Formats: structure tokens, C-alpha cells, sequence
């Protein structure tokens, strides 16, 4: 019984999905639901160590408001409660004070949380959950920390396009270090503001090619280094909104062979730092004078890692 | 430490111009006066990305070339000057 059952997902899931999976280690980006019960039965059965994420919420939960004798209002532990009498939402959680105070399951026509609350809204740790319409299953996404309805902490995300993301959160939107996993399967490192990025990141793409440099407005923007891995070779420069325009172009040190990417000969201009310095005051001139106040190193400077 | 290419006017996306510099080695090694260097990068280029490009090569000049986007490189390697663009 036990192996029809895994043999059920795993073909459901997909043989080359499961495959991949069994390849899978703890640095990756979290799972999404049907790849996790697949690898709870996986391990179920062959016991290929353990945790709990409620068990510590409710562990957190138990020192909060408690009863007390003639209260005006419900300050306590409930039982489902409909917010609206057409019966559209509803409740089922601790109260503080005639508002959400606590622990609660809350279930809206298209959404479902569970989380702490405190003041009527989130203030926690939660996961959320959303559905097409009433008919269709319930599909994940959010899991993260709560700050009056809105993420302000570090949290899960896996974005309805088909990425997922890890980072910090304030406002809502992605703020401060993060990591971006994409669809094709690139791998982004960088520091997020705005819901961009806004600073300074390390890009890292499925064929191998690598990036260090910075970022603005959602595109690459500043002094930076890039690496061409199977050619051996590797470009220096600035860019500026999406496309670098002055670089210096290098061979990797330890090229010997005359096959990949042919040798780059031994002469070029007379004294061509000047020029590339020129170049890039003329980028930063016409870069504050279209975005004026902006500032690419806002919290990491270039001189405390080449 | 000399050897050295460097890239100081750029519109192109990135995989492209490591293209154009491989194969702009080539025609050095293939081979020596401009002309000929030319008129083998445009026919590569013509071949490997559609009509029309067009290419200037040379030491000393001065140009105003208009251009559609992310069709555009100059830099400076070995000895001579390119410029390159798509129109």
C-alpha cells in the first residue's frame, strides 16, 4: 500500500520532478505542498531529522489574554463566528479587547489565513492561502511575519508566475537581503527595495555565466563585474538602466588553450583608464540629472568587497 | 597586464558582443588589410542576425551614425578601431 501510494505521486508529480527532488538539498528554496507530502511519504517509508512549526506558534500563544470576570466584550477563546449575517466570512480565534487578539483561523470567499493577530490585524507569523473561485483548491501563498496587515519581516514567497522568493519584507513589498529563485531557473542573491532591485545583488544564470554588480530600477545600474564561465572570459564596466555602455574586457588567468575563446592580443590604447573615467563621469552626470537624488550604495560601499 | 580589450560606446546585449569580439578576432587572424575585415564581420553578422548591418573599421575617424536600439558596439582591441550598428 505504502508503494502504490508513492508511486501515485511520484507520477503524479512527474518522474523527472522526482528525480530532481531526490537531488534536492536543504539550501534550496523551500518546497511547495504536493513535492513536500511527496518527501514525507518518501521518508515515511524508507525513514531516508524533525520539526513543527505550529507546535512552537501554539507553544507562543498560551501566554496571551485570558478570562476575566463581567467583560463588555469577547476577550476570550471562540468558536467560529460569522463577521457579516450573509455569511461570507468567518473566524475562529482567540479576542482581545473586541478586536482579533490572538491565534485564529480566518476564511474569506477567495482567501484563508492562519496566523497570530493583535489589534484586528496581523501581527505574526502566518501562511496564506488563495483560490481561484469557490470551486477551486486551495493554492499557498505567502509564509512570513505580520505587522498591521502587511509584511513587514522575513518570509516565503512563491509568486503566482511560478517563482519564489526568499527576503526581508517591510511595507508589503520586498525589502532588504534576499535571494530570488526563478522559473527558468536562474538564481539571483541580491538586496531588494520597492519590489526591484535596489542595490547591490549577485545574479547567477542556469548555463553558468555569473554576475556581481549593482542594480536600480529593476535593471542592472552601476559598477559591476561579469564572467563569461565557458569562454574563460570576463568584462568589467558600468551600466546604466538595463545596458552597460564603457567596459573593460579580460581573459581568466588561468586560460592555456587555444580552443574555447581565442586569446585577446597584447596592445591597446595609451592610457586608457583616463578615458574610461571620463566615460563614467559622463554616465553619472546624465544619470542625476534623470533620476536626481538617487544613491546605488545605500548600505553596502563598493570598497568593502571588490 | 597589456593585453587588453576595452568597450566605451555600447548598445548591445551582452552574449552578442562576446560574439562580435570572437569573431572579430578571427578576421584579424584571417585576415590583414580593413577592407577585407569588413566586409567578413558584416556577411557574419548578416548571416548569424538578420539584414542589414553595416560596419566601419579603421584608426583615426569621426562619425554620427544613427541606429535602432541594442544594435550598437564600439571598442578598441589590438591595434584597430570598430564600429559597428544595424540599420
Amino acid at each position: 500500500l505504502l508503494l502504490k501510494e508513492l508511486r501515485r505521486q511520484e507520477e503524479l508529480l512527474g518522474a523527472e520532478a522526482v528525480a530532481e527532488l531526490y537531488g534536492s538539498d536543504a539550501n534550496g528554496c523551500p518546497l511547495n505542498e504536493a513535492e513536500e507530502k511527496l518527501l514525507q511519504i518518501y521518508r515515511k517509508l524508507h525513514g531516508f531529522p524533525a520539526v513543527d512549526p505550529e507546535a512552537a506558534i501554539i507553544e507562543r500563544c498560551k501566554t496571551r489574554a485570558q478570562r476575566l470576570h463581567g467583560k463588555v466584550d469577547t476577550h476570550g477563546m471562540r468558536k467560529r463566528i460569522f463577521l457579516t449575517p450573509r455569511k461570507t466570512e468567518s473566524y475562529e480565534g482567540q479576542w482581545e479587547d473586541g478586536k482579533f487578539g490572538g491565534f485564529g483561523e480566518l476564511l474569506k470567499k477567495l482567501s484563508k489565513y492562519r496566523g497570530e493577530f493583535r489589534n484586528g490585524l496581523r501581527e505574526g507569523e502566518g501562511t496564506l492561502w488563495l483560490r481561484k473561485d469557490v470551486k477551486s483548491p486551495w493554492v499557498r501563498v505567502y509564509r512570513g511575519e505580520w505587522l498591521a496587515g502587511k509584511r513587514d519581516g522575513v518570509g516565503i514567497s512563491w509568486e503566482e508566475n511560478g517563482d519564489v522568493y526568499e527576503g526581508g519584507w517591510s511595507g508589503g513589498k520586498r525589502d532588504g537581503f534576499g535571494r530570488l529563485f526563478f522559473a527558468n531557473g536562474d538564481i539571483y542573491k541580491g538586496e531588494f527595495r520597492d519590489d526591484q532591485h535596489y542595490g547591490r545583488g549577485i545574479l547567477r544564470l542556469t548555463s553558468g555565466d555569473w554576475y556581481d554588480g549593482y542594480w536600480a530600477l529593476g535593471l542592472r545600474e552601476g559598477p559591476g563585474l561579469w564572467c563569461y564561465t565557458q569562454k574563460q572570459q570576463y568584462f568589467v564596466g558600468e551600466w546604466s538602466k538595463g545596458i552597460c555602455k564603457c567596459g573593460t574586457m579580460l581573459d581568466m588567468p588561468d586560460k592555456t588553450t587555444n580552443e574555447n575563446s581565442r586569446f585577446i592580443p597584447r596592445l591597446g590604447l595609451l592610457r586608457c583608464d583616463e578615458v574610461l573615467e571620463l566615460e563614467q563621469l559622463k554616465l553619472r552626470d546624465r544619470r542625476a540629472q534623470e533620476y536626481p537624488e538617487m544613491n546605488v550604495e545605500w548600505r553596502t560601499p563598493l570598497v568593502s568587497a571588490p | 597586464t597589456d593585453r587588453k580589450a576595452i568597450i566605451k560606446n555600447a548598445d548591445m546585449p551582452e552574449d552578442m558582443q562576446s560574439d562580435a569580439v570572437e569573431v572579430a578576432l578571427q578576421a584579424l587572424e584571417k585576415f590583414n588589410i580593413e577592407k577585407d575585415i569588413a566586409a567578413y564581420i558584416k556577411k557574419e553578422f548578416d548571416k548569424k542576425y538578420q539584414p542589414t548591418w553595416h560596419c566601419i573599421v579603421g584608426r583615426n575617424f569621426g562619425s554620427y551614425v544613427t541606429h535602432e536600439t541594442h544594435s550598437f558596439l564600439y571598442f578598441y582591441f589590438g591595434q584597430v578601431a570598430i564600429l559597428l550598428f544595424k540599420s
